[PDB]
């Protein structure tokens, strides 16, 4: 699964 | 790391043709829970920062021309330029934000193939202000030629020179897809003043015979 | 939304370098500033990010014990300090708002980049000499003229013409490395030959490591 802390600027939810 | 591998390393197509760049991630970067691919595409021109083209592997950034499209899922991704324009010459990078550390691909350099164009050849004698510093630089300029391959030879009093000149070529021009080249002959002031004729001789595919551009000192 | 970085620098091996990143045009505290290295012949290398709000950071393992990223909310600036510099640390250092994807915005902005050269050689400012238009630089109604930027260290120098008002027909060539270890380059532009008597052409030369700012008027 992706690491949501790899880039904090990315919000995975749509 | 997630290794991003791009193919091919370089690509040459004619104006208006279709260019395809592949990026393969060493790890699956599709998240099944949201069906998103954590991939971006960047374009970088010489001396400029990279600019984002595509994110989520297929969503175009605002203002990016419609001719840029992204596709693929999982590990295999494609960047397509449907019809290359002259300003599309650049290096293109893929990028993953699936896991830390963030990583980028090795880049794919996209170049334009065009018709032969012979160089315009110009020569500049040393300036008066340089001469009062004890050094003389003679500059030979080859403007807006294609293809990139070219030969420059320096002659001083008709004698071929070796070991006293340096050359550099530009990147491909974003408007006419040509190249330019500058060559500098560097001499001491004392050695410059003892010869009369300074010339650079240029060989290029667009020229049936080499062209010589010369001047007489003073 | 813009990011403006500090100028190019020269540093001795073992010293430290501190590169700033001035942000404007957006809410500074809302996003993370990343730092990315671009070394010659190498792919882009992520070094770390800082959350501009609370100051939390994350560093790559390649720079963990040697980089420090900080921010100053009052000045809307992020900073990247790199210690124990090795000559292999010579590279372009970018700050970047990488892939900002929010429920309401989506953007990506990079700073212009900062050349850092690590070397024991001393700083050297360039001499700027004109490449005057003449009968040997004219072709078919156009005249070529330029500036020669000789014997500087380290890279880079930037050249503009007429303070950026003249961009068409400009070629600024990659620098060449001389036997002395110093660089030189030329910048040229093609202009109408018919108006050499009424137009003014000035080359604007910047070499930040030597605090060099030259405006050379080029005339026949």
């Amino acid at each position: 699964n992706p690491d949501p802390n790899a880039n904090p600027n990315v919000d995975p939810n749509a | 790391d997630i290794v991003m591998t791009q193919s091919p390393d370089s690509l040459a197509v004619s104006l208006g043709e279709r260019a395809t760049i592949n990026c393969k991630s060493s790890q699956n970067i599709l998240y099944s829970s949201n069906n998103k691919n954590y991939l971006a595409w960047y374009q970088q021109k010489p001396g400029q920062p990279p600019q984002l083209l595509i994110y989520w592997a297929s969503t175009r950034e605002s203002g990016v021309p419609d001719r840029f499209s992204g596709s693929g899922s999982g590990t295999d991704f494609t960047l397509t330029i449907s019809s290359l324009q002259a300003e599309d010459v650049a290096v293109y990078y893929c990028h993953q934000y699936y896991s830390s550390p963030l990583t980028f691909g090795g880049g794919t350099k996209v170049e334009i193939k065009r018709t032969v164009a012979a160089p315009s050849v110009f020569i500049f004698p040393p300036s008066d202000e340089q001469l009062k510093s004890g050094t003389a630089s003679v500059v030979c300029l080859l403007n807006n030629f294609y293809p990139r391959e070219a030969k420059v030879q320096w002659k001083v009093d008709n004698a071929l020179q070796s070991g006293n000149s340096q050359e550099s070529v530009t990147e491909q021009d974003s408007k006419d897809s040509t190249y330019s080249l500058s060559s500098t002959l560097t001499l001491s002031k004392a050695d410059y003043e003892k010869h009369k004729v300074y010339a650079c001789e240029v060989t290029h595919q667009g020229l049936s015979s080499p062209v010589t551009k010369s001047f007489n000192r003073g | 939304v813009q990011l403006v970085q500090s100028g190019a620098e020269l540093k001795k091996p073992g010293a430290s370098v501190k590169v700033s990143c001035k942000a404007s045009g957006y809410t500074f505290t809302s996003y993370a500033i990343h730092w990315v290295r671009q070394a010659p012949g190498q792919r882009l290398e992520w070094m770390g990010w800082i959350k501009a709000g609370n100051g939390n950071t994350r560093y790559s393992q390649k720079f963990q014990g040697r980089v420090t990223i900080t921010r100053d909310t009052s000045a809307s600036t992020a900073y990247m300090e790199l210690n124990s510099l090795r000559s292999e640390d010579t590279a372009v250092y970018y700050c970047a708002l990488l892939t900002v994807i929010t429920p309401d915005d989506a953007f990506d902005i990079w700073g212009q980049g900062t050349m850092v050269t690590v070397s024991s050689a001393s700083t050297k400012g360039p001499s700027v000499f004109p490449l005057a238009p003449s009968s040997k630089s004219t072709s078919g109604g156009t005249a070529a003229l330029g500036c020669l930027v000789k014997d500087y260290f380290p890279e880079p120098v930037t050249v503009s013409w007429n303070s950026g008002a003249l961009t068409s027909g400009v070629h600024t060539f990659p620098a060449v490395l001389q036997s002395s270890g110093l660089y030189s380059l030329s910048s040229v532009v093609t202009v109408p030959s018919s108006s050499l008597g009424t137009q003014t052409y000035i080359c604007n030369v910047n070499h930040k490591p030597s605090n060099t700012k030259v405006d050379k008027k080029v005339e026949p």
